[PDB]
């Protein structure tokens, strides 16, 4: 048992979420814009995820929606 | 058959391994000053 | 056998038929000793959502409110605290404690104790609604023929298929209740029940109408029980089985008594016995919803 | 204080903040986590859990058959219940302690029942279901038993059986029986607590624990 | 016809100072049938019996109003002046078996027709006939429901 | 660890009449005691 750690029906989730992860990424890069290239938002977003100590419109939702995002995956695993 | 009828909590071992821990740890502190 | 039993070739008759209008006006029935009637089966196949308003907190409004009012406290108290951003940044505060994974928070008192007093009924929170989703995976659409698709069959593009065995009692309600509906089906008759039932098992027919008993029992000796009743309740008008007589005869008269003695004995009981995900795509969605509503709310800030 | 709140914040994640300091903080982390997944695994088995007693399957608990002081159930009256008992000779030693619980009606049991006078009540499924759907406090336990029917009596001289008999046979293919059933039978604080208690708490502390704090200092 | 107190199936409020009730409605609109019946005011035994006028309405009346209707009847509701179904029970000089309550009154000659939510048994139908059962039900436990607090 | 944990707290001191405690209960601590209805077939046996 428990060797469905991928996904056991309907795998496509697992790359929904990283296509949320990348355009929350895009979205904050736009925001640095009109105020951390390329691999900055989404090792962030694994350390926020993963907790591994990793961390103006930028900062702020990076601070609002990345929490929210990581509650929201964590409830989903647990 | 009509004849002959009829959780979990943090126990002791928690605190076992609490003090085990806490005298691994004090031996490690002293272990790194003496070195 | 109505017709055997009237012609004086039988004198009692028992093969499993049902009480009718027509049956009770040419031969005499004794008391029923069996609960049956017409019933309809259908195909049987986490799907409720969790840490939503279906799982946990039906009103949903005061729960998902609370962090924001405490958010709006947190930012104006730490306004307050003077003697960056304020609004911008004390939401982090609150959003870095209400789970356990959230490395950027900065905490420069006994307000060190609450807000680990927080975390900790946030862990408890999320611990309990784990172990609710653990204990709610433990789990029928015509809800009768009141439904709009017995009335009609048609309305849909696919046409919803019926089925009926004849030289039976079901005809003759379905007949004496729906006409239009008794015309319809008659296009889609089944020489007997096991053809029926394995056209169902294959999706040939959507579902079909027998009696109660027959289908009960074959709900219940399907293979992989694949197949289930209307529910429980949604029954058509609830007859029984009884033994047919010729009108005038004098045994039904201890015939009623045997079977009700029978019945108040528990003869009946032990015969009965012997002889018969989506969920994370829509916390997907809500979460992407929010991170619309929460840059929009950024670039008005 | 910096270190006692930076234990606790290792202890409750809140993120709250030579050798042999480093070396300690890695076994207390450690030991940390593996405390807080236990504690969790605990708590997650402890919710799974049936506080109330069990649902009464049918006649065949050992508890029913067993009659006892703590778990007192009895029937109305001399009722049709009763002569289903009485024909049955098996349940005699409940039915010493059920001669003893009867009630002059059984709008009088029901109302007793809800008020924790009597265990359980013992009475037909429709009226017991009825009960059940329009008051919320009360609830049906037992699949099928002793299953009958509702006649309507007559006195064997009377001529008009058959006609009655044909009546209700008609009354039930017209579907007027499942209309009625429609119309009269088939009618319609702990989580928010302690939400509630840890938000004033958190709420009132802000304030009077700097305001206690600026007091001190000045 | 005799009628027991059951209120899923019989409805029993006392009259108004004109003789008669309220007139109320369904979820649809429809009208509710009343008929005007006689019984006890007490049903407790040792109480000062009066056979004050009632409105019962419900399934068992709604029945018997259909059944009026087909066949032409002229019914006359009346309540069970013991207020119990009715079976043999022991009584002085046991060795005897008499007929109480509903059952009694039936077998006595007062009433003529029982609607009433009867179960068909053999001790009743070794006395009085039955036709067929227009409703199939079973026996059920009745116990106390606890909210469910986690 | 979680699951483990969860899965493995889903769960006799004499093991039968061979043990130390009938043959010889004086030499434990606490005085054991067993005992028997007289005029039956286990004092026989
Ligand atoms: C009896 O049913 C068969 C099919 O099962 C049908 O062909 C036949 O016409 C029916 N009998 C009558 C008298 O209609
Ligand atoms: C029974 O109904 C028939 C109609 O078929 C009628 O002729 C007869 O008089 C009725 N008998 C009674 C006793 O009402």
């Amino acid at each position: 048992t428990l060797d469905s750690f991928m996904q056991p029906f309907q795998s496509t989730l697992w790359l929904l979420v990283g296509l949320s992860v990348h355009v929350v990424a895009v979205m904050l890069y736009l925001l640095d814009r009109f105020s951390l290239t390329l691999s900055s938002a989404m090792w962030f977003s694994w350390g926020v995820l993963l907790n591994s100590g990793i961390g103006s419109f930028s900062a702020r939702i990076l601070g609002m929606v990345w929490a929210g995002f990581a509650m929201i995956i964590v409830a989903s695993y647990t | 058959t009509l004849w002959l009828t009829g959780s979990s909590q943090l126990d002791i071992d928690n605190m076992a391994g609490v003090f085990y821990m806490l005298a691994a740890a004090m031996a490690l502190s002293l272990i790194t000053f003496i070195w | 056998m109505i017709g055997e039993v009237v012609y004086q070739r039988a004198v009692m008759a028992v093969g499993s038929l049902t009480i009718n209008e027509e049956r009770s006006e040419v031969v005499d029935f004794s008391v029923p000793f069996v609960e049956t009637g017409i019933s309809v089966m259908v195909s049987r196949s986490v799907s409720p959502s969790a840490f939503l308003e279906p799982f946990s907190a039906s009103v949903w409004v005061m729960m998902f409110v609370m962090l924001l009012i405490v958010s709006a406290i947190a930012v104006f108290v730490f306004e307050y605290f003077s003697p960056s951003f304020t609004i911008g940044k004390a939401i982090w505060l609150l959003w870095g404690l209400v789970f356990n994974n959230s490395v950027p928070v900065q905490n420069p008192t006994t307000s060190k104790i609450m807000v680990s007093v927080w975390a900790f009924f946030a862990v408890i929170f999320l611990a309990s609604y784990t172990a609710n989703l653990a204990a709610f995976m433990i789990q029928d659409q015509v809800t009768g023929l009141s439904d709009k698709k017995f009335q009609r069959p048609h309305d849909y593009s696919p046409p919803f298929r019926f089925g009926t065995v004849p030289n039976g009692s079901t005809e003759r309600n379905i007949r004496n209740n729906y006409p239009y509906m008794h015309q319809y089906m008659t296009k889609f008759n089944q020489k007997g029940v096991e053809d029926a039932l394995v056209s169902l098992k294959t999706g040939k027919l959507d579902a079909f109408i027998y009696d109660a008993a027959v289908l009960n029992y074959k709900a219940g000796r399907d293979e992989g029980c694949k197949l289930v009743t209307i529910g429980s309740g949604y029954i058509f008008a609830t007859t029984g089985y009884g033994i047919a007589l010729q009108k005038g005869s004098p045994w039904k008269r201890q015939i009623d008594l045997a079977l009700l003695q029978f019945v108040g004995d528990g003869e009946m009981e032990e015969l009965e016995t012997l002889w018969l995900d989506i969920d994370n795509m829509a916390g997907v969605f809500y979460m992407l919803a929010a991170a619309m509503a929460l840059s929009l709310i950024t670039f008005i800030w | 204080s910096s270190a006692m709140w930076f234990s606790w914040g290792v202890l409750l994640n809140s993120g709250i903040g030579s050798f042999s300091a480093r070396i300690l903080g890695m076994v207390w982390a450690g030991f940390a986590m593996i405390i807080v997944a236990s504690y969790t695994a605990n708590l997650a088995a402890f919710l799974v859990l049936d506080r109330p007693e069990e649902r009464i399957t049918g006649i065949n608990d050992p508890r029913l058959r067993n009659p006892s002081d703590k778990f007192i159930y009895a029937t109305v009256k001399q009722s049709s219940v009763d002569i289903y008992f009485r024909r049955q000779v098996e349940l005699s030693t409940m039915y010493r302690h059920m001669e003893k619980h009867n009630y002059e009606s059984a709008a009088e049991a029901i109302q007793a029942v809800r008020d924790n006078k009597l265990h359980a009540f013992i009475w037909d499924s429709a009226v017991l279901e009825f009960e059940a759907s329009q008051k919320c406090d009360l609830v049906t336990t037992g699949e099928l038993f002793f299953r009958s029917g509702f006649g309507i009596g007559m006195r064997k001289d009377s001529p008009w059986k058959q006609n009655v008999s044909l009546s209700i046979l008609k009354s039930h293919e017209n579907g007027f029986m499942e209309d009625l059933d429609k119309t009269w039978v088939r009618y319609q604080e702990n989580m928010a607590g302690v939400f509630m208690l840890v938000a004033g708490g958190i709420v009132a502390g802000i304030f009077l624990i700097f305001i206690e704090i600026a007091y001190k200092r000045h | 016809i005799v009628t027991i107190h059951q209120e899923p199936f019989v409805y029993v409020k006392p009259t108004l100072s004109d003789g008669t009730c309220k007139e109320e409605f369904t979820v649809n609109g429809d009208p509710v049938k009343k008929v005007i019946c006689t019984g006890p005011n007490d049903t407790s035994p040792g109480s000062p019996r009066h056979t004050v006028p009632q409105c019962c309405y419900g399934f068992c009346i709604d029945l018997l109003i259909k059944l009026a209707r087909t066949m032409n009847f002229t019914y006359e509701v009346h309540l069970v002046a013991d207020g119990k179904f009715g079976t043999q029970e022991r009584v002085n000089n046991s060795n005897k078996k008499e007929w109480n309550g509903m059952m009694g009154e039936l077998l006595s000659g007062q009433a003529d027709m029982i609607v009433a939510p009867l179960t068909i048994n053999n001790e009743r139908a070794q006395y009085i006939e039955f036709s067929k059962p227009f409703k199939y039900q079973g026996l059920t436990i009745l116990v106390k429901k606890e909210i469910p607090r986690s």
